[PDB]
């Protein structure tokens, strides 16, 4: 922007987020790409079953006790037997019923739990820390925001210690990966999708976007390049060039894509 | 399915009008303030009339009924090959 | 000899039927709905379901001017 | 989350031991 | 599943939930402190409710 205003550069081509504050100083072409502020976290591990999950619902004490109870019933029968078989039946009845039920509760707990849906949920809980870049359009969005949720989130982010802000995107992502899912990174949807399509593929985007905006090519106010560049962006948009380009860089060569 | 292409609507003004830049800045302001979003939710979703289940299914057991009748069929087969 | 076979098998099938019983309740009903057409690509490939757009406007012009395979076929 | 409660079932274990106790009693009075 | 349906809780646990759903209509008196509270209120949920 500075290079454009002070005439050190004729044009600016980059993932430059369109904002009113920037639109006041420079001229923006029609958006060539769409994005939004989105949430990135660490995807949960699929399964770590072991054989121990089968011995989870019933306590180890209950298994030992039922074994000794079993051998006790056997040695009792070794020495009338009707009430023995009956009592044993009732015993194993209560136990298999209990096991079935507790296992059912396990199976409920498994699928029932949803870690995160939307930004509001992030605002409502202090367990998962979350942050944005040290600067850029997102931080400024949260700062200038008079909207309830975003206001709250901004208050938390600025007030929280240690700082939840990171200098670079790779640093933020690395922080998401290292934190065991205790840290959430707020970044534009594009970057999120791209990182989500790149190995180790341990990160994912949750919920919709907080806002809807776009990138654009910037030209100095009153420049001769503005209208041609704009009509060009339109041509590329209608011709499907932009789409094929995104598929090229984002999805097509995607390793986990 | 998804969308075939990605484009947008917009407010149109004659070329060289004094209203153009004010209109644009207005749209930007409304966009950042969430006016457009809240408006969309107002007209589209909020009054949207279209909007888990504890209920019985006769259908789930039907398959097992089929394997039952099949089993009895095999039973008739064995009863026949015996006699 | 066969007694412990009957025992172990009984224990096995016991644990299995218990597990099945437990999971079925949680599973409940999916209430999922089948979709005839998953995506635009599939639409071009079948003649069974006819499809169309407005008599004029940006969509029609999009299909007309489109150099993309699928959309081209659809337009034809 | 698993209580896996040994205590709730402990009672049924007690009625088991009681039943086997009465069983031993009957087995004794028989012979 | 049925007995968990009986065990199911929280049809409406807060004022916010009313704002979040259009199925259950809700209202206040034709006048008085409550209506005016909702009218003059600038805080989000109650505002939505007023609208
Ligand atoms: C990646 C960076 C630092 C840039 C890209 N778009 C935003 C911008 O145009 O400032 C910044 C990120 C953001 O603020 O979400
Ligand atoms: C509803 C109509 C006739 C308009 C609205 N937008 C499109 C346009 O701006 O061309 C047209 C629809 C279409 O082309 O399918
Ligand atoms: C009962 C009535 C009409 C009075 C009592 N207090 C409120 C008041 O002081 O106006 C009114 C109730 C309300 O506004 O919900």
């Amino acid at each position: 922007v500075g290079e454009l205003v002070y005439g050190k550069a004729d044009i600016a081509i980059a993932p430059l987020t369109i904002t009113l504050v920037r639109e006041e100083v420079i001229d923006f072409s029609k958006p060539f790409m769409s994005l939004g502020i989105s949430i990135m976290i660490k995807k949960p591990q699929k399964s770590k079953p072991g054989v121990f999950s089968f011995l989870d619902p019933l306590a180890y004490e209950i298994w030992m006790a039922i074994v000794f109870a079993y051998i006790l019933v056997s040695v009792v029968l070794f020495l009338s037997a009707r009430i023995v078989a009956g009592v044993w039946w009732f015993f194993t009845l209560i136990i298999i019923s209990s096991y079935t039920a507790n296992l059912a509760t396990f199976l409920t707990v498994e699928r029932m739990v949803s870690p995160i849906e939307s930004a509001e949920d992030l605002s409502k809980q202090t367990e998962i820390a979350y942050g944005t870049l040290d600067s850029g359009s997102t931080k400024e969005f949260f700062r200038r925001s008079k909207i309830a949720v975003f206001d709250k989130m901004w208050t938390y982010m600025r007030s929280a210690e240690p700082s939840v802000f990171v200098r670079t995107t790779a640093e933020g992502v690395a922080r998401v990966r290292k934190s065991k899912g205790k840290y959430a990174y707020l970044l534009e949807s594009t970057m999120n999708e791209y990182i989500e399509q790149r190995k180790p593929c341990d990160t994912m985007k949750v919920g919709g976007n907080l806002d809807s905006k776009g990138y654009g090519i910037a030209t100095p106010k009153g420049s001769s390049l503005g209208t041609p560049v704009n009509l060009a962006v339109l041509k590329l948009s209608e011709q499907g060039v932009l789409d094929k380009l995104k598929n090229k860089w984002w999805y097509d060569k995607g390793e986990c894509g | 399915g998804g969308n075939l292409d990605s484009k947008g609507y917009g407010i149109a003004t004659p070329k060289g009008s004094s209203l153009g830049t004010p209109v644009n800045l207005a749209v930007l302001k409304l966009s950042e303030q969430g006016v457009l979003d809240k408006l969309k939710n107002k007209w589209w979703y909020d009054k949207g009339e279209c909007g888990k289940t504890s209920a019985l299914s006769l259908s789930n057991v039907a398959g097992v009924f089929y394997i039952l009748v099949g089993g009895l069929g095999l039973a008739m087969l064995v009863a026949l090959i015996e006699f």
